[PDB]
């Protein structure tokens, strides 16, 4: 009809921090409300008056709590430094011109304790491959600063952090996007996004065991490694894996670039030796990734 | 396909010894970032979850007593009990995660005592039971250390294989020993088709092996 | 406070199939992998496998991809193991565990118990003392018995001497058989009577049982 308002549908702060909420419409009196309620009976609305902008000697902002930091034309925007749990509910922005009110509600919900952030990651995480994890957190306010740290089990992730900040009608958030390229060894590790305040203080984590795609890892050993091998001898080499996402599908082994036939298993043996056997060998464990292969192992026979 | 393999299997040992248990890894466990090994020890009590006592292969967690310890690093393991206790008595894993779980064999602990060689009896089946159709040969071990034995039924010399099962008690608190009872199952015309029934005992009590029949 | 609650009992006919729930609290369902242990009777610890809660990944032991799936519902914060053909060696306990940086959390564990039978009181049988040196053996057989909570006792309790009551075994058919003996002075064989006292509770069976020498 005759007013229109722009502004976040829910604002998201806890108990000692600070909210600051974007407003825009489009005067003759500001009243700042808590959970207006309209009595019929007296025809006005009660309840708890936050702010009113008719109080004349009216102090600076920042020596009030609830401060009014908009315009007679455009803006509406909040501050409230402290909020309190007692502050959660319904804000009603109760605005007076020449000849018509109007009783704008906006929803601010306090938590007693820090809200914790919300880790977005890729669906698809795979070794030597880059991708962005993004920590998101609903809540920026100038009186408070906070900052987004990483963490690897437990301990400051090494990678640079990038922080921006969003105050608009449409959204208020904190995100940090870290970009760092995993490897196999990131498969089962713990990452976690912390939010603190200016101090290296706790408020809030949200935290992920990270699932990291990878061709297998290989490790070879052999039996006569530290001895001689003459003809006739025997000989055991074996195949390890240290780790594979998904699982593993076969097992092959190869000699000098071509696969053995009939030795499909994770123990190479060669009992009774001919010196033919000499050679580079080598395992091959598959993944739906792709295939891994462990090192080479020379075994020269003796004659 | 890393596996973990525990030794001892099974420890006994006095009052107030230290006691020491090892567990090897196929592979390297040590993460290349934290420089941490991904090992952890647990106790566990016959029906109830085991209990972590350490983590990252050498902190003892929260409220765990003194005696437990955990140490080495790589690929060799040794969680040290460094005055054995009572309530200590417990089947200890040793467990490695990395990105997948494996899990050691498990050492039993038990409490070292003088071999005591079995007491063999061996009961037939009641008339009550023959009435029903089927016979049951229980043969008795009662009170012998170590808890190695060995039973095996014989019926006219021939050897028994998939028909018997054995249950074997906790160490007992007052004399520290063990007790076993096996059932030997038969159906009624098996039954009446063969003479001598008897159960061989063999253990390391024992100079020559026992048989009652 | 940071607790992993698991299903009750389960007892399954073979052939079929068993879900055990694992219902996590105090904490982020979607923020730690969620494994699923198995322990035979007499057995240790083997891993089965895990999900990940925040996008349903799962990875499984090798010897258990073609018996285990793991599944994972956010709006219960309740994670699931599920068994699909059941055989005798699947009777086991089932532990769901998940790790944090610095411990591990473990739920209560859940046991499988594969049989095709119901609910059923035992037959008490004596196991007769006799002459095959101032010490004899006697006890009593409690057999064919489902499920296995079963209580012996001796005298009414009067007797703690000698007494032994074994773990009890589940047989082929399914039914439980236990032994309860009592090692006595032989000079007491056939004067100060003994007598089991069996009860197994799920069938409401109370058994007195005088166990007389031949
Ligand atoms: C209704 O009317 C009020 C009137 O106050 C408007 O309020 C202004 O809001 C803006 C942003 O919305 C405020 O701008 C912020 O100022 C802070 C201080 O500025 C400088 O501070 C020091 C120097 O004193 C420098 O070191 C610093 O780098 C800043 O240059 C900053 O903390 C803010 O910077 C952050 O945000 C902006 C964009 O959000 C980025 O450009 C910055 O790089 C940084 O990320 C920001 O500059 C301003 O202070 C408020 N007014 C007053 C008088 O203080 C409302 O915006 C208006 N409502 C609507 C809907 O228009
Ligand atoms: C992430 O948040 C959790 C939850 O708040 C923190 O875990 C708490 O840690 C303190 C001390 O470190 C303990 O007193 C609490 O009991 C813990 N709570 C829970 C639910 O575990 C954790 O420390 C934070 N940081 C990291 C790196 O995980």
């Amino acid at each position: 009809s005759k007013w229109v308002f722009e502004h976040p549908e829910t604002l998201y702060a806890w108990e000692g921090a600070c909210v600051w909420i974007p407003c825009t419409y489009r005067l003759e009196s500001f009243i700042l409300f808590h959970n207006p309620e309209y009595n019929k009976q007296t025809s006005k609305f009660d309840g708890t008056r936050l702010y009113e902008s008719t109080k004349d000697g009216k102090v600076p902002s920042e020596q009030k709590r609830v401060q009014f930091l908009g315009d007679k034309n455009k803006n509406c925007t909040l501050s409230i430094h402290p909020v309190h749990l007692q502050d959660s509910g319904q804000l009603g922005l109760r605005m007076e011109s020449k000849t018509e009110k109007w009783m704008e509600r906006i929803h601010l919900q306090v938590s007693e304790r820090p809200f914790p952030p919300h880790i977005q990651l890729p669906p698809e995480i795979q070794e030597s491959q880059e991708v962005t994890l993004t920590c998101l957190l609903q809540f920026s306010c100038y009186g408070y600063p906070i900052q987004l740290q990483w963490l690897l089990e437990g301990v400051p992730m090494r990678q640079a952090a990038v922080t921006s900040t969003s105050l608009t009608i449409k959204s208020v958030f904190t995100r940090s996007e870290l970009k760092f390229s995993p490897q196999w060894s990131h498969h089962g590790k713990i990452v976690t996004c912390q939010l603190q305040d200016a101090d290296g203080k706790f408020l809030s984590n949200d935290t992920v065991q990270l699932n990291v795609k990878h061709t297998p890892k290989l490790e070879i050993k052999v039996t006569p490694s530290d001895a001689i091998v003459r003809e006739g001898d025997s000989v055991t080499m074996t195949c390890e894996v240290s780790s594979s996402n998904p699982e593993y599908t076969t097992v092959s082994w190869l000699k000098d670039g071509t696969s053995l036939k009939k030795q499909n298993t994770f123990t190479l043996n060669l009992r009774e030796v001919t010196k033919d056997q000499s050679g580079k060998y080598c395992c091959q464990v598959s993944n739906d990734v792709g295939p891994g292969r462990s090192e080479e192992v020379f075994l020269q026979v003796q004659y | 396909d890393i596996q973990l393999t525990q030794s001892p299997s099974s420890l006994s040992a006095s009052v107030g010894d230290r006691v020491t248990m090892s567990c090897k890894s196929s592979q390297s466990v040590l993460y290349s970032a934290n420089h941490k090994n991904y090992l952890a020890w647990y106790q566990q009590k016959p029906g109830k979850a085991p209990k972590l006592l350490i983590y990252w292969a050498s902190t003892r967690e929260s409220g765990v007593p003194s005696r437990f310890s955990g140490s080495g690093s790589g690929t060799d393991f040794t969680l040290t009990i460094s005055s054995l206790q009572p309530e200590d008595i417990a089947t200890y894993y040793c467990h490695q995660y990395l990105s997948s779980w494996t899990f050691g064999g498990g050492t039993k602990l038990e409490i070292k005592r003088t071999v005591a060689a079995p007491s063999v009896f061996i009961f037939p089946p009641s008339d009550e039971q023959l009435k029903s159709g089927t016979a049951s040969v229980v043969c008795l071990l009662n009170n012998f250390y170590p808890r190695e034995a060995k039973v095996q039924w014989k019926v006219d010399n021939a050897l028994q294989s998939g028909n018997s099962q054995e249950s074997v008690t906790e160490q007992d608190s007052k004399d520290s020993t063990y007790s076993l009872s096996s059932t030997l199952t038969l159906s009624k015309a098996d039954y009446e088709k063969h003479k001598v029934y008897a159960c061989e005992v063999t253990h390391q009590g024992l100079s020559s092996p026992v048989t009652k029949s | 406070q940071v607790q992993l609650v698991q299903s009750g009992a389960e007892v399954k006919k073979p052939g079929s199939s068993v879900k055990v729930s694992c219902k996590a609290s105090g904490y982020t369902f979607t923020s730690y992998w969620l494994h699923w242990v198995r322990q035979a009777p007499g057995q240790g610890l083997e891993w089965i496998g895990y999900i990940n809660p925040r996008n349903d990944y799962t990875e499984y032991n090798q010897n258990f991809k073609d018996k285990a799936t793991i599944t994972a519902d956010e709006s219960t914060n309740t994670a699931y193991m599920e068994l699909s053909s059941l055989r005798s060696e699947d009777t086991a306990f089932y532990f769901c565990a998940r790790r944090d940086i610095t411990t591990f959390y473990w739920g209560q564990g859940t046991t499988v118990t594969v049989s095709s039978a119901s609910t059923k009181g035992p037959s008490v049988f004596p196991l007769a003392p006799s002459s095959k040196g101032g010490t004899a053996a006697l006890g009593c057989l409690v057999k064919d018995y489902f499920p296995e909570p079963v209580t012996v006792s001796w005298n009414s309790g009067a007797l703690t001497s000698g007494v032994h009551t074994f773990p009890a075994v589940l047989q082929s058919s399914g039914l439980y058989s236990l032994s309860s003996v009592v090692t006595v002075p032989s000079s007491s064989l056939g004067t100060q009577t003994y007598i089991c006292n069996v009860n197994h509770k799920p069938s409401n069976t109370k058994v007195d049982k005088r166990v007389e020498p031949k």
